[PDB]
């Protein structure tokens, strides 16, 4: 089969700056009818590929300006003339020339911006999940860039550890930030032990830690 | 408006079948070819073979003959791909295109079809309101969200006003538990101001386990 490197595996970029990805295949991929039928896609966190480039350098319906393809042979590149935040993602290179038709293995654009401190919420446990015999507090960590961020539980000021799950969101397509959920898992009779939940946490737009907050009952 | 409207998610023991469908619409179903692509971590995007839509003829990726099958159903504008012999190696999401040009460059997709092969116990989730209080207020915007507590497998989709609120929405990555169980949260920020007369609704789907969730977020 034709193999599709893709080359560099990943990219940072900054607003207004170009980006270079290239796509190099084991083989030559000219079709019976002369063309290259040499594709490059975008794909965003749960949702399918979108076409940018076909045939090697046509521009699909739609897509802006900054985009363009060229190449020839084994070696073809996508450029973005200036990265803008909506461009975040996965970049596929796909060639349609000869059965089976391969993908490439993927670039993962990233784009830089200025530091933004988290906006951070807690949530104490609904009386519907207390009810069950579980307790959930949820820390939320809202629109924050760099992605590096660090959460601390702390029960009447104790520190935590192993009873707590986080996930971070892809970057956001608008404003190029990343938000974080915590939840700290207790049971019904250890959540009623204690007053104090509070979520702490520490980031590069903020000079000290902030605690986050409330009482049982409260 | 072409559409390609793929089955929900599925869940299979291993040695199951499973058939996934893609419906077509918005164009001449017999126009195109309908291919089907695989997504698999590790693996990544791979092209499973394609359908001619007139005589149901059929091209496969060699890789995927003796596991694929590839059919269609003209009077109903649906093709379909079915698993057989699942084993976990076929845990991936897949996806129906056309190339709408006549030729094989991918123009239209389907949404995606994720088919989970376990023989761990499917479990359908626990939806929990996120609600506004003073705690989760930053100068006049207000925080709230769904805890979607406790299910197996993935996924578990959530949108909030039936779609109709989707602006300040953070659906965050399942987390998996020690247990085998996924937990997500979805929050969305909203104006403080009109708590009391805005509905908050998280509208919760987990098709593998049949739930289908419509929760009212109430404020504190």
């Amino acid at each position: 089969d034709i193999v599709m490197t893709q080359t560099p595996l990943s990219l940072s970029v900054t607003p207004g700056q170009p980006a270079s990805i290239s796509c190099r295949s084991s083989q030559s991929i000219v079709h019976s009818d002369g063309n290259i039928y040499l594709e490059w896609y975008l794909q965003k966190p749960g949702q399918s590929p979108k076409l940018l480039i076909y045939k090697v350098s046509y521009r699909f319906s739609g897509v802006p300006d900054r985009f363009s393809g060229s190449g020839s042979g084994t070696d073809f590149t996508l450029k973005i003339s200036r990265v803008e935040a909506e461009d975040v993602g996965v970049y596929y290179c796909f060639q349609a020339s000869h059965v089976p038709y391969t993908f490439g293995q993927g670039t993962k654009l990233e784009i830089k911006r200025t530091v933004a401190a988290p906006s951070v919420f807690i949530f104490p446990p609904s009386d519907e999940q207390l009810k069950s015999g579980t307790a959930s507090v949820v820390c939320l960590l809202n629109n924050f860039y760099p992605r590096e961020a660090k959460v601390q539980w702390k029960v009447d000021n104790a520190l935590q550890s192993g009873n707590s799950q986080e996930s971070v969101t892809e970057q956001d397509s608008k404003d190029s930030t990343y938000s974080l959920s915590s939840t700290l898992t207790l049971s019904k009779a250890d959540y009623e032990k204690h007053k104090v939940y509070a979520c702490e946490v520490t980031h590069q737009g903020l000079s000290s830690p902030v605690t986050k907050s409330f009482n049982r009952g409260e | 408006q072409v559409q390609l409207v793929q089955s929900g998610a599925e869940v299979k023991k291993p040695g199951a079948s499973v058939k996934v469908s893609c419906k077509a619409s918005g164009y001449t179903f017999t126009d195109y070819y309908m291919h089907w692509v695989r997504q698999a971590p590790g693996q990544g995007l791979e092209w499973m073979g394609e359908t001619n839509p007139r005589n149901g003829g059929t091209t496969y990726n060699e890789k995927f003959k003796g596991k694929a099958t590839m059919t269609r159903d003209t009077s109903t504008s649906t093709a379909y791909m079915e698993l057989s012999s699942l084993r976990s190696e076929d845990t991936a999401v897949y996806y129906c295109t056309i190339g709408t040009s006549g030729y094989d460059y991918f123009d239209y997709w389907g949404q995606g079809t994720l088919v989970t092969v376990s023989s761990a116990s499917t479990k359908g989730p626990s939806v929990f309101p996120l609600a506004p209080s003073s705690k989760s207020t930053s100068g006049g915007t207000a925080a709230l969200g769904c805890l979607v507590k406790d299910y197996f497998p993935e996924p578990v989709t959530v949108s909030w006003n039936s779609g109709a609120l989707t602006s300040g929405v953070h659906t965050f990555p399942a987390v998996l538990q020690s247990s085998g169980l996924y937990s997500l949260s979805s929050v969305v920020t909203v104006p403080s101001s009109s708590l009391g007369t805005q509905t908050y609704i998280c509208n919760v789907n987990h098709k593998p386990s049949n739930t289908k969730v419509d929760k009212k977020v109430e404020p504190k």
